[PDB]
């Protein structure tokens, strides 16, 4: 999907 | 609040090597004191090196290593380059400041993060409204020149995981004083 994440990347 | 007290950064970009043009950006000292202090330590390096990381603490080779068309842009790891990594000046992580600022507008400069109080040096500029962001991640800057660079950046063609398949560089950085 729409996040900005650092380790653990979602959709 | 005082917009004397805001400072700029430039990041310099090359895709493959060939230069793509400066991202300008102003930073909010005035609502974000601590966010912003790291952004600029960052860009111009000046504050050593990483307490835990070890590596320097500079943006600088540094690349920009996920982007979703639409959406953002994002970097910032010098220390892994695969998002995994990165460390604030304040060594380690640091807390999140007042969620002042929204990401109500395109082009505006947020903390990427993995959860509360999770801030190091990765961040990611919007090139959209999102407002789903609010509350989760401090925006502390914003885009004024050079907005451009952003969304060519934004949709260069990517791989499954959304890294770019060309390199894009921040092949220089530092302060606009």
């Amino acid at each position: 999907x729409l996040l900005v994440t650092a380790g653990l990347v979602l959709a | 609040m005082s917009k004397k007290d805001r400072r700029r950064v430039f990041l310099d970009v090359t895709i493959d090597g060939n230069l793509a043009g400066r991202i300008v950006m102003e930073l909010y000292n005035d609502i974000a004191p601590r966010t912003c202090n790291n952004f600029l330590m960052l860009c111009t390096g000046m504050a050593g090196t990483g307490k835990i990381s070890g590596k320097p603490l500079h943006y600088k080779g540094s690349t920009f290593h996920r982007v979703i068309k639409n959406f953002m842009i994002q970097g910032g790891d010098f220390t892994k380059g695969d998002g995994t990594g990165g460390e604030s000046i304040y060594g380690g992580m640091f807390d999140d400041e007042e969620f002042v600022m929204k990401h109500d507008e395109p082009f505006v400069v947020s903390m990427a993060n993995k959860g509360p109080n999770t801030n190091g040096s990765q961040f990611f500029i919007t090139t959209t409204p999102a407002p789903h962001l609010n509350n989760i991640h401090v925006v502390f800057g914003k885009v004024v020149s050079g907005q451009e660079v952003v969304t060519k950046i934004e949709y260069l063609k990517t791989n499954s995981k959304n890294r770019p398949l060309a390199d894009v560089v921040i092949l220089n950085c530092g302060e606009l004083v």
